[PDB]
Formats: structure tokens, C-alpha cells, sequence
């Protein structure tokens, strides 16, 4: 959950 | 795709060069070819401006560099210029963005010798067009999710910078379109849009129900938000708050249907059952009440045959009680956007045309 959205995240970058 | 977006502030035609090599010649005496060298600079910023806000015809990124190097280029000239004292005199003209005006007054437009006038105003216009490439991006393309998170995230922080800054930039009191409550709500909307980007993106890429109905539980706050500050104003477009309503509950039912799915798969049938009514009672509501805005008929659907499903085999197998509303626990939020911050340069490849001054 926490590393999901992390990934998420970086998708943006 | 029932997206958001602004329209361009129009300006008048500003001859920018003539007031500024004029006052160049007097603070640097020359005879030509050492200072004529920053003289050619006003011209082609006069030609910059013309590019950047005379003709607003296209909604590609070159047009929104455009944008973004003519504000880059104002905001590093104020400094080089002492304007805070009276002198080069130059006025801005601008149009109300949302105030059509009417027949006995024309239209809504404020004329401001300030550059502090005119940099508000071009930077509404990059988050203007920045909302409206967002709003055209295909979301069934994951290229197109990314360039309208993108842009959904730098137009919230560029209302979000002109609320802040615009006050003190101007000696008058703006137009409404610029005033602080005005682009403090559109922050918000594209603070939703972008949370919205980022729901439809992980619906897509198939995540965890978990995670899906966190991050639409928290698109439905940022729409929430933005509708209720909506709602005793009549500033934007008759469609923004109807639509800013009706994502709401969508989102609201996303979450739930996805929190649903998540119940399921813990064998939480009465949850299941229970979240799913929550879900096909806000689509419903929608469906009903914003119908000339979204198409909801396929959710609807699904959320309809997962609720059939369900309740057919609780009734007939389970027998687990149905929860009300009120004993579930809250679905989580997730927040993946934040109002970008306006640090010029804000255009790439920026070059300075007065920076040797």
C-alpha cells in the first residue's frame, strides 16, 4: 500500500 | 471526459518596444551597436508578447512555452528596471476571463500601467491553457494521463501563486476573474482534475481496490471542497459547479464500490451489500440530478449487477447482516498531487534577454 503509491508517484516525475 | 477547463484572458495589442528603448538611451549614454545590443532585446520581447497573447489559436505545448517564456522574461525584468518609481509608463490591457459584461457597459476589462498587472494576467493564461491541454488529454492512453497530471498540477499552482502574489502586485482592485477567491476555487478544481488523473491511472494500470478507493475518496474532497465554494457564487461558467457537484458523488461511489470489491474479497458480504447501496443511492442521485452533465450509465450498471450478485447470494448462503451506513469504517484518502510551485525560469530552456544588465 505505502510502496504502491510510491510507485505512483514516480509515475508523474 | 467531462473536464474543466479556463478560457484565456484577452488583451490588447502593446507596442512594448518603443517605451522601453527609450528608456535605455538615457541611463546608458551611447552612440549605438554596444547598447543597441539591448535595444534589439525590447524588440523581440515586444514580438514575445505578441506571440504569447495576441493570438490565441492553438492548445499545443508550443503555444504553452510560449506562454511560460513570456512570463519568465517579465519577471526577471522588473528587478533590472527600477519600475517601483514612476517612469516607462506602459498599460496593460485585459479582459475578464468569465464576465461577458453586457450591453449597457460593454465589456469587463481593466487598463494597469504595471508590469505586476500584466505578469498576473499572462500567468493566469499559462494555467488557463495549461487546464485546457490537460482537459484534451485521451485518459485511455497512459502518455495522455501523465501530460494531464502534469498539467492539471501546474495550473492549480499557478492560480494558486496569483492568489497569493496578486494583491500587492496591483495598485486597484483586479477583476474578479484574477481576484484571490476566483483562482483560490480554480486551484482547487485542477488540485480535483489532477487527483482525478491520478484515480483514473491506477483504474487503469489494475491496482489494489484498496488503493483505488483511497485515492478516489480523496478526489471526492477536492471536489467537495470546490464545490462548496462554488456554491453561493456565480463567478465561473453555469457548468462548473453542476459538474464539480457531480464528480463529488462519483467519486464518492468509486470509492465505494472499489471499497466494496475490497469487502468482498474479505468475505465482508453485508459490507459488500452495504457499500454498494451507498454507491448505486450516489449514482443515482447523479444520474437524476446532473444528468445533462455526465453518463453514468455504464457505473451504474456495474455497480447494479454487483449488487444483484451480491445480495442474491447473501440472502440465499451467507446471511450476513447488512451494516448501516453509519457502523462502516471511513474509507482512507490518498493524496499523489500538490499545486505546483511557480519558480521562474517556469519555461525550459529559458534565456534571459536583458540577463547582461
Amino acid at each position: 500500500e505505502d510502496d504502491d503509491i510510491k510507485q505512483l508517484a514516480a509515475w508523474a516525475t | 471526459a467531462t473536464f474543466i477547463s479556463v478560457q484565456l484572458k484577452k488583451t490588447s495589442e502593446v507596442d512594448l518596444a518603443k517605451p522601453l528603448v527609450k528608456f535605455i538611451q538615457q541611463t546608458y549614454p551611447s552612440g549605438g551597436e554596444e547598447q543597441a545590443q539591448y535595444c534589439r532585446a525590447a524588440e523581440e520581447l515586444s514580438k514575445l508578447r505578441r506571440a504569447a497573447v495576441g493570438r490565441p489559436l492553438d492548445k499545443h505545448e508550443g503555444a504553452l512555452e510560449t506562454l511560460l517564456r513570456y512570463y519568465d522574461q517579465i519577471c526577471s525584468i522588473e528587478p533590472k528596471f527600477p519600475f517601483s518609481e514612476n517612469q516607462i509608463c506602459l498599460t496593460f490591457t485585459w479582459k475578464d476571463a468569465f464576465d461577458k459584461g453586457s450591453l449597457f457597459g460593454g465589456s469587463v476589462k481593466l487598463a494597469l500601467a504595471s508590469l505586476g498587472y500584466e505578469k498576473s494576467c499572462v500567468l493566469f493564461n499559462c494555467a488557463a491553457l495549461a487546464s485546457q491541454i490537460a482537459a484534451e488529454q485521451n485518459l485511455d492512453n497512459d502518455e495522455g494521463l501523465k501530460i494531464a497530471a502534469k498539467h492539471y498540477q501546474f495550473a492549480s499552482g499557478a492560480f494558486l501563486h496569483i492568489k497569493e502574489t496578486v494583491l500587492s502586485a496591483l495598485s486597484r482592485e483586479p477583476t474578479v476573474d484574477i481576484s484571490p477567491d476566483t483562482v483560490g476555487t480554480l486551484s482547487l478544481i485542477m488540485l480535483a482534475q489532477a487527483q482525478e488523473v491520478f484515480f483514473l491511472k491506477a483504474t487503469r494500470d489494475k491496482m489494489k481496490d484498496a488503493i483505488i478507493a483511497k485515492l478516489a475518496n480523496q478526489a471526492a474532497d477536492y471536489f467537495g471542497d470546490a464545490f462548496k465554494q462554488c456554491q453561493y457564487k456565480d463567478t465561473l461558467p453555469k457548468e462548473v459547479f453542476p459538474v464539480l457537484a457531480a464528480k463529488h458523488c462519483i467519486m464518492q461511489a468509486n470509492a465505494e464500490y472499489h471499497q466494496s470489491i475490497l469487502a468482498k474479497q474479505q468475505k465482508k458480504f453485508g459490507e459488500e451489500i452495504a457499500r454498494l447501496q451507498h454507491a448505486a443511492e450516489l449514482i443515482k442521485t447523479v444520474a437524476s440530478r446532473y444528468d445533462e452533465y455526465v453518463n453514468v450509465k455504464d457505473f451504474s450498471d456495474k455497480i447494479n449487477r454487483a449488487l444483484a450478485a451480491a445480495k442474491k447470494d447473501n440472502d440465499f448462503i451467507y446471511h450476513d447482516r447488512v451494516p448501516d451506513l453509519k457502523d462502516l469504517d471511513p474509507i482512507g484518502k490518498a493524496t499523489l498531487v500538490k499545486s505546483t510551485p511557480v519558480n521562474v525560469p517556469i519555461s525550459q530552456k529559458f534565456t534571459d534577454l536583458f540577463e547582461k544588465m
